[PDB]
RNA sequence: AGUAGAAACAAGGGUGUCCCCUGCUUUUGCU
């Protein structure tokens, strides 16, 4: 007897046991070295799929650009980038005709958005590329560096705080004849027009990690701070358009997506005895982000923004232009080794332009030779494609337009089609009287997609009668089935802190019960396993246990001291009182009535030093990375206690030349913290004011001292002393 | 005192002096987030790796003078080394345990008053009662519910103003609270939270979490309520239902039901009135629900109900673009149609002047007990996928869909004259006349509608004219879906206009709501309702 | 007039005025009558407030307390803050709008006004605008007139005279400049400014170079788009397009699919971090729970229970290694254990000496020196890092045996789940009984032993790596179990020596040397042990049913490596359980939704229902629900142990083929656009991983069985 | 419960 | 016997 | 050697064998 779990599918339908096919209990693949090879391969592929285009030499950056728009029509089934402008415009026009007034209302809503958004909105990013430091930095740090450099160069239109004013500052800086930057031992560096222009259009390329279902790694890109605002406005407009389209799967969540898929599937499937067949295609596009063209996006935005103010059109149009004139960094470079001398060294990618080719192997040599013509200032010119792929919502609009072209009033034939689109993914359904009509409709859809620059992966797609299908790992078999493995990595210690981790684990179990058909017994065992893992990770085993750990002594002393043991938290060696009924209750409140007065007072002491409160937006809010998709924000219910501490940070930067920023950071904190001591509300709602920090602080100190003295809470001596100190600060401000 | 001393010491140094004297208050929002610390890319791995170190936690410098350097067992608790990018000091979890077992104990009496949401949750769970477990096929409808029992339906801005007044009284600014409900909440919270040592930020966050209505699109199987959805994981399942009654009542549900009842009664009394618009406006401004004026509730309550929508649009506010017919709300999904006036003859030899809709169209119809999706052609019905709690609800949905289809097949099914009138003794439009006539009885229509065979597909079943489930036969384009037909998520809020007869018309001119679309059901008010107008006397 | 105003005021006053007018967004060089009015207001208010203090009793003071508090000449935020604080503390209700200043003696807010017009007109205007009755209003005139509420002047006659004199002299100076007549004050209109966003300069050129080929300027493209109307563009281009661009459906029938092509090469070898089926454990009855005692003391006790130690000798040498180093490593481990034994004090951890054998076995100083490129470009053999495909390996028959042994039941329980809250709800009781059935079926599965062993080993390795990154640390492989008689046992599998662990990247490798006890002779399956050096360290007298039989006891010694990510994911292996159990639960619930009752007890105590789970020469074999649960648990565990990108790729690609086969089985008429491409994508993921090769072989068997 | 298998 | 958890006295 | 797989680890910096610093920080995007 040889055990063969796959044979279980001979009785249980594949969907009903789909979780058996997801090996999400092991670690996902990771990249080990450099991402340069993947970036060069991506650039070469992008320029190969559109090699029958017009070659131009940019007058500003002096880079060679490839324009495949309105190029030769495809003659084979290979991926193509020769989108036709008139076809895209016709698709947009028919989308408007199907939903009259959609573009106008979306434009009005987004225009109202534009005049109100603040520059600080750009701080809600993740590792934005920094042209000043020429490296990845956190979004807020990159924005601050850019603002400082702009200010030093007489670009101060962003003092108003509006994002559009920052965009005007970027516009003006683009025309500057010389840019001054400060590099850490502060030193001044001067960039000419072309150098700064190439830096502002640069994308930092790296390799993606923890991706599932792929054998080969792929490269991603991150833009700088010069293009984030334009992309933000474009994505806001695209989101407004998508919200009003019933065939768009964004930005709604999983439940809404399932509802829409069920609605469309039931709509199309149902028919009388024998009048028409319906076939669903579980399709998937190939090289989605390497064949989409920024020029087509510019055409789409131009058509969408018809009969609108000129400034709105320009603001929405800047982003496609920049993306059309983009450049990509070639990663860290490569590493060379010498066996005879037993040596290793790093070769930066900036040197690949004129490096000897004898070091590299055949494939890398071919890649370098192919990409050499495009290299400029250590960056490769990449006009076509959407490598970074931050237009996830305009592509959804294009796909929805292609889907909408399938109405019977547009095909002018017995066949028609409908379905759902989610950026790259799509589910199609074609209805036709017979199989010949089905084939005709599928061919029509495929050819229209080719005309609009969308390529369907014939290798990754299939067609079957519209009863069962898949869409972004949602499996439908006459109803959506559960895929628990997808959420398996979420079942564990999140890694925020004791209280937050407990809250997040309990909430995750509750939500997987509510949504993913997690069974009661499975939920109970998940609770048991989470408690075990939590205890082992945080070394908070039960006080009476004889587990040897650094924290065992303190927990044992607290345990023997306590009278009511059931009131202690699991973080303090207490027992686990959670069950299915009370998976929605925070732990502190769950066992509040069982806690001793002394222990309760100590644990819930607002005078402890372990609790630090940042801006309210981060209160009871955590970042969780799912198995698939981008990182998400999760809100958990927990009482702030001594277990809400913050773990220590990385100190590697202390050994580099960038340590200067660290010191700088600390300085800011001081001032910021001092501000909180004068404006306690400043952490809740962002304060506004053009006066300097010191002026507001001294004014508030004067008013507070006067009020407190009038209230009689402070003796005149203290008021006089603080008045004198404030006068000293006020005079020292001038000098 | 100490604040100015700290400011002076800060102003002593040169670099920090420049930072303080050259950065505006607006720039604070940016420089405070300035950090060299990359956002963690694998928090689970980092936590598992760092809890094996000696000093993984960070704490304020005060910890140095608050707990001893070493434990009784000579175990170090905190280390002098500062945390990167701040003045905090690295410490071990043993420090936290030592604090919990030996730290300064303080009276915690405001905690139940500050974290009211969680303590109400636990009280509701404790006082609840359970029932039997029913093992049966479960039908789950995805609906937009509000998972936040116990809130005062205050929006973001009003909640922010109340929180500012309660927690940071001197920073209120230029805003003066007006609505007496807001004043009551402010005074109450100020009294309860007087002399509270909890950090202001946490108190503000808890107030915001408690006062604002949240919402989620969830697959509800049974009742919908802020107290039933809260315990959804424990009540419904894949194949079981756990009977349960939460041990607590929430004022939001009470006010919702009372508002529905009051709006229905007021529109009913306005229909008879000589001036429906003026009478409705006066009744809106001259009534109170549980001590709260209805005008304030209407501008804030998001509950959906034909009477509520009519009252909300009367004074002038945006409402859902979906139109009400036969007690069902229709949201258009795809397609379009043009209104063409036509004359038609019934089976009783009567002339009806109707406004047919020409063109392909798709609608989703949502009702109290059943929901469906309808593909409709010009004067012809293509498909009607329906699902309801029980047979009667499905029957009502099918009747309304058939009438809406405007097919001549249901026209010639009419027997007898159509002389239906409203409460004000006014003739109704032909569509509603037909709907009422077929709602009284439907044997002839269902019999004289059509019969076609179907394909047995899982999750689907047929219905015969006598309304009995069938597996090989059904009506024309009508199918009953065993699995719940999910409703819509978001509805467009658009401007509308109301005439003197309370007929709500949008910009395109089509009627969305009318008093004849208000249900005749009368429930029991949960909150006392008082009417100060002369009519209700 | 700008010079007249600027030169005739205190620099501070003009600075405050200009800041205040800028706060509104106005241009000081454009509007100046407003500037003059606001500067006069600031001056009069400052004279009103200055030269006024309050002594201790609360009386006047003319040259400490300040009688007047200023509101004008401040940012809206600061003014609102101060007024709100004053209203809160004093109790006086704050006004709807912003007053000019506040007085403490009478405790009320007072408004100051300076107007060319008659006092009464401006007084009425401001009074009926503010609409306040508890705020004072004071109006001044350029001609010397002045009036306050109820004709009550708060300021002394001397102060009023001084203010009047200042106003008169400034008016005389302005008239001397001659612009006094053409002043007429100025009022706030609250203008609205339309937005603008121009594309010019370099960005205009970039825009002109980012259009379809046929257009030369952005304006031309915009004009073309605005005047665009759909005229059969898509249809014309579809007609033009070649017919070779089509999506032709290929009918997928029972005769279409073919078996996957497995790679060819040498047989695959074992690559797990510890022995799975060949592991031998020395056990001692100790009444302690998981992770309670000192690992080293338990290891010593377990070692004591075994008699029959033999002088080590190489049996199966490591082909590419130095076997004498492995022999010396084992000898050193024995010596160090003896040293700790003869110490009368067992520390938590032991640091091994950095001998030559351990230096070699743990990869000491094997990283090439890091040098600058300019210092080694001339080296003859300097080249790119080897980045070829992994060499192909053919599937071997030992992985199937491993999986078969991992699905078996054991005589000892291996998992002791923690407590949870007591059952209060009937659904919770049903869940408790269902979970009891599950954990009974799962507690005695060899896969659970693998889970516990892996979790313990990875936890110990990670903790040791973080705690001591510079020491060769000894770690016993220890497990805790409960026998069928209920007696607790502590088992020792072997030892692991962890080397230097300065792990920076999540993929950085820490090397270790693992020596594990076993009873299987390597020479039977040499290809499985290519990475090992197997020794003989004793002859154990096993107790068989008939009697006692002596068999050799081997030590599998190898060098392995693990990263931070691999160790972390090995610490979370317990969640594997969940997967299997979830799959089981949904299988019961689905069958319980038709019978309107719970069949968990029926399924687990009658074994009437079976599922095909294996293969036998007679055909397909069916097992019970417990067997299915154990099989799914074992599959999840082996996925955890043998994780690799090849497995991920194979799973993702073969999922589609499984779905297509299922659609064929459902009679849904499946069709493919490029099946050969899909087969190539599936096959590209099979290189050398035994687990992925076994999964592919299973898929081939399922394909053969599912189409007949 | 005492798990048992035929093998 | 069991070649994993045997008895050896 | 070993890990591992399209490129890497098998410690990396610093200062004059000891000592000092570092364990995600030249590399983790987007709704
Ligand atoms: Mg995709």
């Amino acid at each position: 007897m040889d055990v063969n779990p796959t044979l279980l599918f001979l009785k249980v339908p594949v969907q009903n046991a789909i979780s058996t096919t997801f090996p999400y209990t092991g670690d996902p693949p990771y990249s080990h070295g450099t991402g340069t090879g993947y970036t060069m391969d991506t650039v070469n592929r992008t320029h190969k799929y559109s090699e029958k285009g017009k070659w131009t030499t940019n007058t500003e950056t002096g880079a060679p650009q490839l324009n495949p728009i309105d190029g030769p029509l495809p003659e084979d089934n290979e991926p193509s980038g020769y989108a036709q402008t008139d076809c895209v415009l016709e698709a947009m026009a028919f989308l408007e005709e199907s939903h009259p007034g959609i573009f106008e209302n979306s434009c009005l809503e987004t225009m109202e958005i534009v005049q109100q958004t603040r520059v600080d909105k750009l701080t809600q990013g993740r590792q934005t590329y920094d042209w000043t430091l020429n490296r990845n930095q956190p979004a807020a740090t990159a924005l601050a560096n850019t603002i400082e450099v702009f200010r030093s160069n007489g670009l101060t239109a962003n003092e108003s705080g509006r994002l559009i004013d920052f965009l005007k500052d970027v516009m003006d800086s683009m025309d500057k004849e010389e840019m001054e930057i400060t590099t850490h031992g502060k030193k001044k560096q001067r960039l000419n027009k072309r150098s700064y222009l190439i830096r502002a259009l640069t994308l930092n390329t790296m390799t993606k990690d923890a991706e599932r279902g792929k054998l080969k790694r792929r490269a991603i890109a991150t833009p700088g701070m010069q293009i984030r605002g334009f992309v933000y406005f474009v994505e806001a407009l695209a989101r407004s358009i998508c919200e009003k389209l019933e065939q768009s799967g964004l930005p709604v969540g999983g439940n809404e997506k399932k509802a829409k898929l069920a609605n469309v599937v039931r709509k199309m499937m149902t028919n009388s005895q024998d009048t028409e067949l319906s076939f669903t295609i579980t399709g998937d596009n190939t090289k989605w982000n390497e064949n989409q063209n920024p020029r087509m996006f510019l055409a789409m935005i131009t058509y969408i923004t018809r009969n609108q103010p000129e400034w709105f059109r320009n603001v929405l149009s800047i982003a496609p232009i920049m993306f059309s004139n983009k450049m990509a960094r070639l990663g860290k470079g490569y590493m060379f080794e010498s066996k005879s001398m037993k040596l290793r060294t790093q070769v930066p990618a900036e040197m690949l332009a004129n490096i000897d080719l004898k070091y590299f192997n055949k494939s890398t040599r071919e890649k370098i030779e192919k990409i050499r013509p495009l290299l400029i200032d250590g960056t490769a010119s990449l006009s076509p494609g959407m490598m970074m792929g931050m237009f996830n919502m305009l592509s959804t609009v294009l796909g929805v337009s292609i889907l909408n072209l399938g109405q019977k009033k547009y095909t002018k034939t017995t066949y028609w089609w409908d379905g759902l689109q989610s950026s790259d993914d799509f589910a199609l359904i074609v209805n036709a009287p017979n199989h010949e009509g089905i084939q005709a409709g599928v061919d029509r859809f495929y050819r229209t997609c080719k005309l609009v620059g969308i390529n369907m992966s014939k290798k990754k797609s299939y067609i079957n009668r519209t009863g069962t299908f898949e869409f972004t790992s949602f499996f439908y078999r006459y109803g959506f089935v559960a895929n628990f493995s997808m959420e398996l990595p979420s079942f564990g210690v999140s890694g925020i802190n004791e209280s937050a981790d407990m809250s997040v684990g309990v909430t995750v179990i509750k939500n997987n019960m509510i949504n993913n058909d997690l069974g009661p017994a499975t939920a109970q065992m998940a609770l048991q396993l989470f408690i075990k893992d939590y205890r082992y990770t945080y070394r908070c085993h039960r006080g009476d246990t004889q587990i040897q750990t650094r924290r065992a002594f303190e927990l044992k002393k607290l345990w023997e001291q306590t009278r009511s043991k059931a009131g202690l938290l699991v973080s303090d060696g207490g027992p686990n009182l959670y069950n299915i009924r009370n998976l929605h209750i925070p732990e502190v409140c769950l066992k509040w009535e069982l806690m001793d007065e002394d222990y309760q007072g100590r644990l819930c002491n607002p005078m402890n030093p372990f609790v630090s409160h940042k801006e309210i937006d981060s209160v009871n809010n955590a970042v969780v990375m799912p198995a698939h998709g981008p990182a998400k924000s999760m809100e958990y219910d927990a009482v702030a206690t001594t277990h809400s501490w913050i773990p220590k940070r990385n100190r590697s930067i202390l050994n580099t030349s960038q340590r200067g920023i660290l010191e700088d950071e600390q300085m800011y904190q001081k001032c910021c913290n001092l501000f909180e001591k004068f404006f306690p509300s400043s952490s809740y709602r962002r304060p506004v004011g053009i006066s300097s920090m010191v002026e507001a602080m001294v004014s508030r100190a004067r008013i507070d001292a006067r009020i407190d003295f009038e209230s009689g809470r402070i003796k005149k001596e203290e008021f006089a002393e603080i008045m004198k100190i404030c006068s000293t600060i006020e005079e020292l401000r001038r000098q | 005192m100490e604040r100015i001393k700290e400011l002076r010491d800060l102003m002593s140094q040169s670099r920090t002096r420049e930072i303080l004297t050259k950065t505006t208050v607006d720039h604070m929002a940016i420089i405070k987030k300035y950090t060299s610390g990359r956002q963690e890319k694998n928090p689970a791995l980092r936590m598992k790796w760092m809890m094996a170190m000696k000093y993984p936690i960070t704490a304020d410098k005060r910890i140095m003078e608050m707990i001893p350097e070493r434990n009784e067992q000579r175990q170090t608790l905190w280390s002098k080394t500062n945390d990167a990018g701040s003045d905090r000091v690295m410490v071990s979890p043993l420090a936290v345990t030592w604090w919990n077992r030996n730290g300064p104990t303080t009276s915690t009496v405001h905690y139940p008053k500050v974290y009211k949401t969680y303590f109400e949750k636990v009280e509701r769970l404790k006082h609840g009662t359970f029932g039997p477990v029913h093992f049966r096929n479960q039908v789950k409808i995805r609906r937009r519910v509000d998972i936040n029992p116990g809130h005062a339906d205050l929006s973001a801005k009003e909640a922010q103003d109340v929180i500012m007044e309660v927690v940071f009284p001197n920073e209120v600014g230029a805003r003066i609270l007006t609505s007496e409900s807001q004043l009551t909440i402010t005074k109450e919270k100020k009294k309860e939270l007087q002399d509270c040592k909890i950090a202001p930020l946490m108190v503000a966050y808890m107030l915001e979490r408690e006062l604002v209505r949240k919402t989620r699109f969830l697959p509800v199987a049974g009742g919908t309520s802020s107290v039933y959805i809260e315990v959804l994981h424990l009540t419904q399942g894949t194949c079981w239902e756990q009977m349960y009654t939460p041990g607590g009542e929430v004022r939001n549900d009470d006010v919702d039901q009372s508002l529905i009842i009051a709006a229905r009664n007021i529109v009913r009394r306005a229909t008879v009135s000589a001036d429906p618009l003026a009478s409705l406006l006066e009744m809106c401004h001259s009534t109170q629900i549980g001590g709260v004026r209805m005008v304030d509730i209407l501008r804030q309550n998001p509950t959906e109900e034909q009477a509520v929508d009519i009252c909300k649009a009367a004074m002038g506010l945006r409402i859902s673009s979906s139109f009400s017919f036969g007690g069902f709300t229709f949201k258009r999904t795809s397609g379009s149609s043009v209104k063409r006036e036509e004359e038609v003859l019934t089976g009783n030899l009567q002339t009806l002047k109707i406004r047919v809709h020409e063109g392909y169209e798709e609608f989703t119809m949502v009702g109290r007990r059943a929901t469906a999706i309808l593909r409709k052609a010009t004067r012809r019905l293509i498909q009607l996928i329906v699902s309801g709690k029980d047979e009667q609800s499905i029957a009502e949905a099918i009747i309304v869909a058939m009438v809406f289809s405007q097919e001549d097949c249901m026209i010639k099914a009419v027997r007898g004259d159509l002389n239906f009138v409203n409460r004000a003794n006014q003739r109704l439009n032909p569509m509603h006349q037909l709907l009422r006539h077929f709602q009284k009885d439907a044997k002839v229509l269902f019999q004289n509608w059509g019969i076609e065979p179907i394909d047995n597909v899982m999750g689907m079943i047929g219905i015969l004219p006598d309304m009995t489930p069938s597996t090989e036969m059904s009506l024309r384009g009508v199918r009953v879906s065993k699995m719940g037909v999910d409703e819509y998520s978001s509805t467009e809020r658009v401007v509308v206009s109301i005439d003197r007869f309370l007929r709500v018309r949008d910009q395109r001119g089509n009627v969305l709501l009318s008093p004849e679309e208000v249900s005749e059901t009368q429930g029991t008010e949960k909150l006392t309702i008082t009417y100060s107008s002369s009519m209700m006397w | 007039m700008e010079d007249f105003v600027r030169q005739c005021f205190n620099p501070m006053i003009v600075e405050l005025a200009e800041k205040a007018m800028k706060e509104y967004g106005e241009d000081p060089k454009i509007e100046t009558n407003k500037f003059a009015s606001i500067c006069t207001h600031l001056e009069v208010c400052f004279m009103y407030s200055d030269f006024h203090f309050i002594d201790e009793r609360g009386e006047s003071t003319i040259i400490l307390k300040h009688r007047f508090e200023i509101i004008e000449g401040r940012d809206r935020t600061m003014a609102w803050t101060v007024v709100n604080s004053i209203c809160n503390t004093t109790g006086v209700e704050k006004p709807k709008f912003l007053p000019d200043l506040y007085d403490y003696k009478e405790n009320r807010f007072i408004e100051i006004g300076v107007t060319r017009r008659e006092v009464h007109i401006y007084y009425l205007e401001k009074a009926n605008k503010i609409k306040s009755e508890k705020t004072h209003i004071h109006i001044f005139s350029f001609t010397g007139e002045e009036m306050a509420t109820k004709a009550d002047y708060t300021l002394d006659e001397e102060s009023r005279a001084r203010i009047k004199t200042r106003l008169f002299t400034i008016r005389q100076e302005m008239a001397s400049r001659g612009l006094w007549d053409s002043f007429r004050q100025s009022e706030r209109g609250e203008e609205t400014i339309e937005e603008r966003f121009e594309i010019t300069g370099t960005m205009r050129r970039l825009a002109d170079q980012s259009l379809p080929p046929n257009f030369s300027s952005l304006e031309n493209f915009r004009a073309y788009v605005d005047g665009f109307e759909p005229n059969g563009c898509i249809e014309g281009k579809l007609s033009q397009m070649s017919k070779e661009v089509n999506a032709r459906i290929e009918p997928f029938l029972r005769t279409t699919p073919r078996p996957l092509r497995l790679p060819d090469g040498p047989p695959c070898s074992q690559r797990s971090k510890f022995l799975l089926m060949d592991a031998l454990k020395l056990s001692i009855e100790d009444p302690s729970h998981e992770g309670e005692g000192i690992p080293l003391y338990d290891a010593i006790k377990c070692m004591k229970t075994f008699f029959g130690w033999k002088e080590p000798n190489i049996i199966k040498p490591h082909e590419k290694g130095i076997n004498p180093n492995y022999l010396l490593t084992w000898k050193q481990v024995l010596a160090e254990l003896q040293d700790i034994k003869n110490e009368e004090k067992i520390p938590r951890t032991k640091n091994m000496k950095k001998t030559s054998q351990l230096k070699w076995a743990l990869g000491e100083n094997m990283a090439p020196e890091k040098v600058d490129f300019e210092d080694c470009k001339d080296v003859n053999d300097l080249k790119q890092y080897d980045s070829d495909e992994p060499e192909p390996r053919s599937l071997a028959c030992w992985i199937q045996s491993e999986f078969n042994k991992a699905c078996e039941l054991t005589d000892s329980s291996w998992v002791e789940l923690d407590e949870i809250g007591e059952d209060v709800a009937p659904i919770e009781h049903i869940a408790s009984m269902r979970r009891n059935y599950f954990t009974a079926e799962v507690s005695h599965c060899r896969a659970t032993e693998y889970i516990m062993k892996g979790v313990y080993i990875n936890t110990a390795l990670l903790n040791a790596s973080c705690a001591a990154m510079d020491d060769f640390q000894l770690i016993p492989m220890i497990s805790k179990c409960i026998t069928k008689e209920g007696r607790r046992k502590t088992n020792l599998y072997g030892f692991i020596i962890k080397g230097r662990s300065h792990l920076r990247n999540d993929t950085d490798v820490v090397n270790f040397v693992s020596m594990e006890f076993s009873l299987t002779d390597p020479r039977l399956e040499p290809h499985k042990w290519e990475k090992y050096c197997v020794l003989e360290i004793g002859d154990m007298l096993l107790r068989t049913a008939v009697g006692q039989v002596s068999r050799p006891m081997f030590l599998y010694v190898r060098t392995n490596g693990t990263s931070k990510i691999k160790m972390k994911w090995g610490m979370e292996m317990r969640r594997c359980l969940l997967q299997s159990l979830q799959q089981i639960e949904s299988m019961i619930e689905a069958e319980s939704s038709v019978k309107e009752k719970d069949l968990t007890k029926e399924f687990f105590e009658n074994k009437s229902e079976t599922w095909p789970i294996g293969e036998s020469p007679k055909g397909v074999e069916e097992g019970s629900i417990g067997k299915v649960c154990r099989t799914l648990l074992a599959k999840s565990v082996f996925n955890s142990l043998y994780a690799s990108p090849q497995l991920e790729g194979f799973s993702a690609e073969s999922r589609k083929l499984l779905l297509i086969v299922q659609a064929l089985r459902d009679n849904l008429e499946p069709g493919t656009f490029d099946l050969e491409g899909l087969y190539e994508a599936i096959e590209e993921c099979l290189i050398n991983d035994p687990w992925v090769l076994l999964n592919a072989s299973w898929f081939n068997s399922f394909l053969t069985h599912a189409l007949r | 419960y005492s798990p048992t298998s035929p093998s | 016997y069991s070649p994993t958890s045997p008895s050896y006295s």
